[PDB]
């Protein structure tokens, strides 16, 4: 017969109401269910002018009592992160900011208890996601769980970004979102999907200034301007030229990689910039053929090889 | 290690005879490498003449990562597109290695080429297995096609959500005779629970409305497995509501009683249907029900001697 009360009244007295509903689920830790769905739905009816830092904190503490008492059991765990997820989801904007202390926090008390850490930070995202369908972009969402530097969290984020077709109306704050996730995750796939996101774009921005490239492993370089060059206009724009002019003098490594492309399409200054920074070059190359070295003609630094 | 070097960085002649051209592509096909594999493409946006190229150049005979390589540097520098030459391939290396098709879906998730996925898992589903992280949204618009002959015959081959958006499926197609020839593995699915206690009350929902209409075979075996699990009263007394005569004249005696013996007035309203066939009605169908009272000894349900 208890027909609930009124959505007003609900609103207007929240803070007075939930004392005794916290009271009652810190003696209930015997009774999973019961606890359980009195949080999903004192956070369904939870009141906008409610959603701040004092409230957020209070629900995370709460759970916190739950899960030291009792153990990873497979009905705990499922309940555990339907519970946990619509927690993010309800204060979503308040743990998407940029250094969410509330985020890094809440992760490192869930590793406390559970067969696996990696599995129980990765299915919390894989739920929140399967709740925010069409308020909130996975990219926003993924730019922070990344912050954690949990493995499996990484693994499943190359999984997204390097096979996903992505929307040819992005938003600049999603566009930058995407860019940082790449970054952090840097692999074969997710750079080739990037590219084929390029070709069809109707803005320009000169992609550097976003990607960061020279700070990703020697493979990721490389293989970036294999398929960048080559898709673009078989040739090299203005930031490609000063980004490798500086990065490939310093790295012998990603220098060995990249000489082959160089010398088949045919970038004599590029070369030559590199032997005239940096002499020691010529004697790290495997097979210099007499041939190359007459082509690589030292030019500057003639007061180096006879000496 | 000279070889791999050499081909993958030296300019090559534009005047080069049919007769090294040959040589040269057979090099590539046994040393197959990033460079030996990039400069053997730089080639081919120059020639002024004809030829498959594949003739000589047996990528099926490939290692997965040379395989994976030589697709996307061919793609993103001749038209960003699949000619006949590259379908007849494909069909032919991913139908006979999962591992090599690991790879590949991304790049077919991107550029999309939808007729391609639906050849290999029409060939074999057992390639929807070890995917990534796999998800509803996506499986539910990869629709099977292939008759729901393969799947429904391994269902316990899944997951865990995965039974409930193919079955989901299954309805939705029509494919009666699928639920139908792999029952036991289906009963097993909406008595474990699932990621989704609400899409089983939807799925119960579609499946009796269909059975009610067409008796066939799960009638009995599917009505047996309802009463075991009384979590089920938001349809058995939907089902006893939606009563047509016919309907009830192909319950199986057995299982009328074990209806109604294990509830009381709800449940008990379909008698209203049974006076059809008691009263006036079929000689040998009231006798048959009358041993399963006696035996069992069901005695507050006798009341109905007028």
């Amino acid at each position: 017969d208890i027909s609930s009360l009124p959505p007003q009244i609900i609103k207007r007295e929240y803070d007075k109401i939930m004392k005794v509903v916290f009271q009652a689920v810190e003696v209930a830790i015997s009774n999973v269910n019961l606890a359980h769905d009195l949080i999903l739905t004192s956070l369904k009816h939870l009141p906008e002018d409610r959603k701040d830092q004092t409230h957020l904190e209070s629900f995370s503490s709460l759970i916190l009592k739950v899960t030291q008492n009792n153990k990873d059991t497979p009905i705990f765990r499922d309940f555990f992160g339907a519970v946990t997820s619509s927690f993010v989801y309800t204060f979503l904007d308040l743990f998407l900011r940029k250094n969410d202390s509330s985020l890094v926090n809440f992760n490192i008390q869930i590793s406390k208890v559970g067969i696996s850490q990696g599995n129980m930070t990765l299915d919390l995202l894989k739920d929140v996601i399967r709740k925010a369908r069409n308020e909130t972009s996975e990219f926003l969402i993924i730019e922070k769980f990344l912050e954690l530097d949990d493995k499996k969290t990484e693994v499943y984020a190359q999984n997204w970004v390097g096979s996903t077709l992505l929307p040819p109306n992005i938003s600049f704050r999603e566009f930058q979102s995407l860019a940082n996730i790449v970054n952090k995750v840097p692999n074969e796939n997710s750079i080739e999907n990037f590219l084929d996101l390029c070709l069809k774009l109707s803005f320009p921005v000169n992609l550097f200034t976003l990607l960061h490239v020279s700070m990703w492993s020697n493979n990721n370089f490389i293989y970036f301007i294999q398929s960048y060059v080559s898709k673009n206009e078989n040739k090299l724009n203005v930031d490609l030229i000063t980004l490798l002019k500086t990065s490939l003098p310093g790295n012998p490594e990603l220098f060995s990689g990249l000489l082959p492309f160089l010398r088949r399409n045919k970038f004599m200054d590029i070369l030559e910039y590199c032997i005239h920074s940096n002499p020691n070059l010529l004697n790290s190359i495997p097979d210099l053929n007499s041939d190359l070295l007459l082509k690589l003609l030292p030019r500057s630094r003639a007061s180096y090889f006879a000496a | 290690v000279y070889a791999q070097n050499w081909v993958g960085s030296t300019l090559l002649p534009p005047n080069i005879s049919f007769r090294e051209f040959q040589s040269l592509a057979n090099i590539v096909n046994k040393v197959p490498n990033e460079n030996s594999i990039e400069n053997f493409l730089d080639l081919c946006l120059k020639l002024s003449f004809p030829v498959n190229l594949f003739t000589l150049l047996h990528v099926s005979m490939w290692s997965n990562n040379n395989f994976i390589y030589f697709i996307q540097s061919y793609v993103s520098k001749n038209e960003n597109k699949l000619n006949v030459d590259l379908i007849t391939l494909l069909k032919t290396s991913l139908p006979g290695n999962p591992e090599l098709f690991s790879g590949l879906l991304p790049f077919l998730r991107r550029n999309k080429f939808m007729d391609i996925l639906e050849y290999c898992i029409h060939s074999n589903p057992n390639l929807l297995n070890s995917i990534p992280d796999l998800n509803s949204d996506l499986l539910l618009k990869l629709l099977p096609r292939s008759r729901a002959s393969y799947f429904a015959a391994n269902i316990k081959l899944f997951k865990c959500s995965e039974q409930l958006t193919l079955v989901r499926w299954l309805l939705k197609g029509q494919q009666l005779e699928q639920l139908n020839q792999n029952f036991s593995e289906i009963e097993n699915v909406l008595q474990n629970a699932s990621d989704s206690e609400l899409e089983k009350s939807e799925i119960i929902r579609e499946l009796l409305h269909l059975a009610m209409a067409n008796p066939i075979e799960p009638l009995f075996s599917g009505l047996l497995n309802f009463c075991i699990k009384n979590n089920m009263a938001d349809h058995l007394d939907e089902f006893c509501g939606n009563m047509t005569s016919e309907v009830l004249f192909k319950i199986s005696p057995e299982l009328l009683l074990k209806l109604l013996t294990y509830k009381e007035k709800p449940n008990g309203k379909l008698l209203a249907a049974v006076i059809e066939k008691i009263e006036n009605g079929d000689d040998d169908y009231i006798l048959e029900l009358l041993e399963k009272i006696i035996i069992q000894k069901e005695i507050q349900i006798l009341e109905k001697l007028k």
